[PDB]
RNA sequence: ACAGCAGUUGAACAUGGGUCAGUCGGUCCUGAGAGAUGGGCGAGUGCCGUUCCGAAGGGACGGGCGAUGGCCUCCGUUGCCCUCGGCCGAUCGAAAGGGAGUCGGGUUCAGAUCCCCGAAUCCGGAGUGGCGGAGAUGGGCGCCGCGAGGCGUCCAGUGCGGUAACGCGACCGAUCCCGGAGAAGCCGGCGGGAGCCUCGGGGAGAGUUCUCUUUUCUUUGUGAAGGGCAGGGCGCCCUGGAAUGGGUUCGCCCCGAGAGAGGGGCCCGUGCCUUGGAAAGCGUCGCGGUUCCGGCGGCGUCCGGUGAGCUCUCGCUGGCCCUUGAAAAUCCGGGGGAGAGGGUGUAAAUCUCGCGCCGGGCCGUACCCAUAUCCGCAGCAGGUCUCCAAGGUGAACAGCCUCUGGCAUGUUGGAACAAUGUAGGUAAGGGAAGUCGGCAAGCCGGAUCCGUAACUUCGGGAUAAGGAUUGGCUCUAAGGGCUGGGCGGCCGGCGCCUAGCAGCCGACUUAGAACUGGUGCGGACCAGGGGAAUCCGACUGUUUAAUUAAAACAAAGCAUC
RNA sequence: UCUGGUGGAGGUCCGUAGCGGUCCUGACGUGCAAAUCGGUCGUCCGACCUGGGUAUAGGGGCGAAAGACUAAUCGAACCA
């Protein structure tokens, strides 16, 4: 709701700055083995664990 | 455009008295024109014209409040019916002083 | 607002440290002299002309004047 | 308007008619409206049970439950009235 | 890739951006309750307990006794001692309870009572007085001054008015004490105010004009905070003394404990005018520059009437209760008079009066709020708390049609019109012969006028049952409000409103009649079939969410312990 | 005593919103739905309906009582 406290913001600001998805040039380094972001959420799909 | 012409016909139509039969009621007499209304606009029509004669001395205190008693307890149907009857019952009392002054001219003669 | 009905009242108000400008209206029937000072704005209502030119003149020096024509 | 029910006629035909008749007597006693002793009005109602109010002189009297004076209240201040006085005579 | 067809589309993917407050909330207070310490219990983590087995005050008028700093004659800050002093105990507990104070106009791609413009307001601080005003500036004795007006002395002065209710711009005062406000249910009925709807005209623009319609549609403002005036209310006051009782409400109700009558007082004032205010906003007609100038200009933003109308709100007055419908922060008033001030200055203490100066920190604020942003595994016919609420018909927030606003038929389309089905209808003559059973469907249905049985706990049963009417059109009768009563007035006998007369204004109904249609008319919509009995339970209420709504449970009453 | 008014009582009646869930033993029954849909129904000023906050926790609670409910789980839940 548009009601929050401070903590559930900053909860919900970390949740954003990390729903991004991998940088291009991660998949030129050396021994990289990562291709996507795993870790993506969606808000509709999966919802937070508050 | 939503004009109101057509009901603003009707609603002349029906001042004058039109689709308003027993064809065209759907509601109960009371529902329509609630008897609690008309009584209460009755009383104030024939209250307040008993205090207008009584200031202006038409009736005295004695026969405003005879009078009053008899439109609480539903004697007189309207306004013309109540004013008939104050006229009959001034008479009444003239009669009385005539009658009356005629009783002692003639003891006095 | 706050409406003053003297014209002496007027000048007191506007000679005030605080007054800050004095705006004259013109309008149909009356013009209205109006000093903004820090809480009110004190409207001044003249319905003679001639009351009016003379209010401009008399008016004090340094204060802001503004006509809203 | 009514033979008999009186004022328990607002039940209709919802209680029998011996709890009817019992409660008419009661609820005629609760809701009328005595002489106050204090200014002599008759305007001595009930506000709970056992609470009367007069609505001129403003004087609330602890009373009975529906009627405002109980008969064992009344030979109660009459027998305290007389031990009163054979303690001083 | 996903959105079950597509997709130039998306609540998808990618890149950027977006939430601004002293006066909107949180924050503060307590509620139901939760919870430490003291104490007790407990092998123990710990538990019980919330005033109960505690030396539970750390503060303060004021006074004294000392240090210290200053616009240092003096005052202020800091320690110690008297005086006062119940926390009737920490603390937590509401984004719907309590709780000071902001509202118009404009502005964005997305913000806004938050930004800009404008006009206000509350709280706190101001010491070294910010400026005024108040307190507060009189009287007596003389002298001089022609006299006014000044010189000396003495004595007052913590305001004033009204018979009163109370009023005026302030109008000293501590510990202590009393009170108020915050702070009270539900239902009914009346009345006031506003918003909306309605009616009659006047403007501006638009629609229709095949014929008519001087028409039909849209639009036709003034925030908070001050000032004044209506209006509403009053168990507020003064005179006075009432039965031949009177006053008065829709209902009531009121009076020698003071009616009616007359004259005042107070509270509320969300209404009107006014400052704000037309400079702004809107409508319409034009003229510019250029993407925006809150561009510029002209005209207008007018006059009325209605009402058991609907909604909100403010009042008054009742009904109901073996039901009586929070608390605390916080703020105010009063009682008392411990104190302070100055000796007549142009003065003092003091001031809840007017203006002036400074500040108001932290957190929330975007958007969805649901037949697509929430829960049900999903864009799931399910579920999920509220606010505003136009015209017509009509008892209605019923159903049906329409306006403001919104939408694209609910995760696809094309063609055809087979059986069976789901949903909706109709049917000759019979009229329950079907079937376990009238299941299902059908009949009745509104309103007005008549007329209503057995039985009964006398309340009911009851819309019992049964019958008639109902359209359209043209009339008639009845049902009300205001004003007046022998150029402009008035000193006057000269007038007499008196079966209530004249003029003006107005809305909603009721009853009766004529005419009239292929007897059709509650024409759609809305909308009880009924009667005679038996069994059970008295009734209202409740129950197995997801197969049993019942005779089961509860219930008032009765009785027992 | 009778009559005509006024008045507006009630765990009163018809009936909207709301709350519930009779019958069709209708639809659906690899559903829209791990209980929904339609018509028809009960109640609708009260023992009324409802949000938030609070309290009661598993041989325990709560129960106008059906062994009902206690997170799709109840003749003792769920987790290890
Ligand atoms: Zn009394």
């Amino acid at each position: 709701s548009s009601h929050k406290t401070f903590r559930i913001k900053r909860f919900l600001a970390k949740k954003q700055k990390q729903n991004r998805p991998i940088p291009q040039w991660i998949r030129m380094k050396t021994g990289n083995k990562i291709r996507y972001n795993s870790k993506r959420r969606h808000w509709r799909r999966t919802k937070l664990g508050l | 455009v939503h004009s109101r012409a057509r009901c603003r016909k009707n609603t002349l139509a029906r001042r004058k008295g039109r689709h308003m039969g027993i064809g065209k009621r759907k509601g109960t007499a009371n529902a329509r024109m609630p008897e609690k209304v008309t009584w209460m606009r009755r009383m104030r029509i024939l209250r307040r014209l008993l205090r207008r004669y009584r200031e202006s001395k038409k009736i005295d205190r004695h026969m405003y409040h005879s009078l009053y008693l008899k439109v609480k307890g539903n004697v007189f149907k309207n306004k013309r019916i109540l004013m008939e009857h104050i006229h009959k019952l001034k008479a009444d009392k003239a009669r009385k002083k005539l009658l009356a002054d005629q009783a002692e001219a003639r003891r006095s003669k | 607002p706050r409406k003053i009905e003297e014209i002496k009242d007027f000048l007191l108000t506007a000679r005030r440290k605080d007054a800050k400008s004095v705006k004259i209206k013109k309008n149909k029937d009356n013009v209205k002299f109006k000093v903004r000072c820090s809480r009110y704005l004190y409207t001044l209502v003249i319905t003679d002309k001639e009351k009016a030119e003379k209010l401009k003149q008399s008016l004090p020096p340094g204060l802001a004047v503004k006509d809203l024509k | 308007r009514t033979k008999k029910v009186g004022i328990v006629g607002k039940y209709g035909t919802r209680y029998g008619a011996s709890l009817r008749k019992m409660v008419k007597k009661i609820e005629i006693s609760q809701h009328a409206k005595y002489t106050c002793s204090f200014c002599g009005k008759t305007k001595m109602k009930r506000r709970a049970v056992g609470i009367w109010h007069c609505g001129s002189c403003m004087k609330t009297v602890a009373g009975g439950a529906w009627t405002y004076n109980t008969t064992s209240a009344v030979t109660v201040k009459s027998a305290i009235r007389r031990l009163k006085e054979l303690k001083d005579q």
